[PDB]
């Protein structure tokens, strides 16, 4: 038997099979018997009388020829706070902005849409964690070495003891109410190279007001929040105007004179 | 539960909000099969003559 | 006119003119009532757009 379906979904998809010769809109031919075609694949459920005339639109009459009816298009019935929704398929993509429906059977659901904020966690963590390898290197950089074999090798060198100072000022600077320090959300801003982060206080205090917390990080760029200093604390230095390129010019010019 | 009857995905920036949705029937497509049998593929019916 | 509301106990007023579309309705009532009442057009998914 030959299985004829239509391409899309919805009542609107439905198919005539209609012997008729371009009796439709080529030439009124008022649908001629085609004999096997009329015989055994006309695909108007019941209709050898003319119930619907073919006219130029929706032009759909058929034949009774054969078959009952197998499976009938259909729109997706929805309910959205007690208002009736259908649609052509069962992608609903219109549900509101930035949202995709997808169905798979009937029922009830009950969807709640919540601000995922996990990724602040990993991201305080990778911050101390590089501060903290950073301060290390710094310090094993000036650090006195009883063994004097590297005892304050870059020892005079401001430039090292001001980074590390000012970058745990702008760590430990806050603003009046509003975070009056780090600690304020678990960072628990310890001595140099042990800092640590409370992840249970950071996401306690985030998951109890969001929205103060957001405010006062996206104040980062007015009263401009914590991490923005550190984007221009750290960009003076690294600067091509900054220390580090001043110390480094003068060391290297040193080499050419010697 | 374990079946979602229907899945709702959300990009990023939407606001939060929550959705009771209850589904009633799904969307179909028309299907004919046809009652005559033929027994061949290759079935002719010669005695339509012309076009 | 003026649309009064009551929620709760909580009196709410919109006024309304000539020009009045569903559209500016349901803003009025969204900034008049500063989202204690929620106003929103849903394109009802039937064939003539029935709003």
């Amino acid at each position: 038997r030959l299985t004829l379906t239509s391409k899309e979904t919805g009542e609107d998809s439905a198919i005539s099979f209609y012997a008729g010769k371009k009796d439709a809109q080529g030439q009124y031919q008022s649908d001629p018997e085609a004999e096997n075609i009329f015989s055994n694949l006309g695909w108007e459920l019941d209709k050898t009388t003319q119930t619907i005339d073919p006219a130029k639109d929706k032009k759909g009459y058929g034949i009774k020829d054969a078959s009952l009816h197998i499976q009938t298009a259909q729109n997706a019935e929805f309910t959205l706070d007690g208002i009736k929704m259908f649609r052509s398929s069962n992608t609903v993509t219109d549900l509101g902005v930035g949202m995709t429906l997808t169905l798979n059977k009937t029922g009830e659901i009950n969807f709640d849409v919540q601000q995922d904020f996990e990724g602040v966690t990993k991201a305080m963590q990778d911050l101390v964690d590089a501060y903290n390898d950073l301060v290390t290197n710094l310090n094993a950089a000036t650090d006195y070495n009883s063994e004097t074999g590297t005892k304050g090798t870059l020892q005079g060198i401001s430039e090292v003891n001001s980074i590390r100072s000012s970058i745990l000022a702008d760590l430990f600077d806050s603003q009046v109410v509003v975070m009056l320090s780090m600690q304020d959300f678990g960072l628990s801003l310890n001595d140099a190279g042990t800092l640590s982060f409370d992840s249970s206080k950071f996401e306690q205090k985030v998951k109890e007001d969001p929205d103060s917390t957001e405010s006062f990080f996206s104040n980062i760029t007015e009263g401009k929040g914590i991490f923005s200093k550190l984007k221009a604390t750290l960009q003076e230095m690294t600067g091509k105007d900054g220390s580090i390129t001043k110390y480094d010019e003068s060391l290297t010019n040193d080499i050419k004179s010697l | 539960s374990d079946n979602p009857p229907a899945s709702l995905t959300v990009n990023s920036g939407v606001a939060l909000q929550s959705m009771n949705i209850n589904v009633t029937q799904l969307a179909q497509k028309d299907v004919y099969q046809s009652k005559g049998l033929a027994n061949d593929s290759g079935f002719v019916n010669a005695n339509l003559t012309g076009t | 006119t003026d649309l009064t509301f009551f929620s709760n106990g909580k009196e709410y007023t919109v006024t309304v003119d000539k020009n009045t579309t569903y559209r500016d309705l349901a803003d009025k009532i969204n900034e008049a009532s500063g989202g204690e009442i929620v106003a929103k057009i849903v394109n009802t998914g039937e064939k003539g757009t029935p709003y």
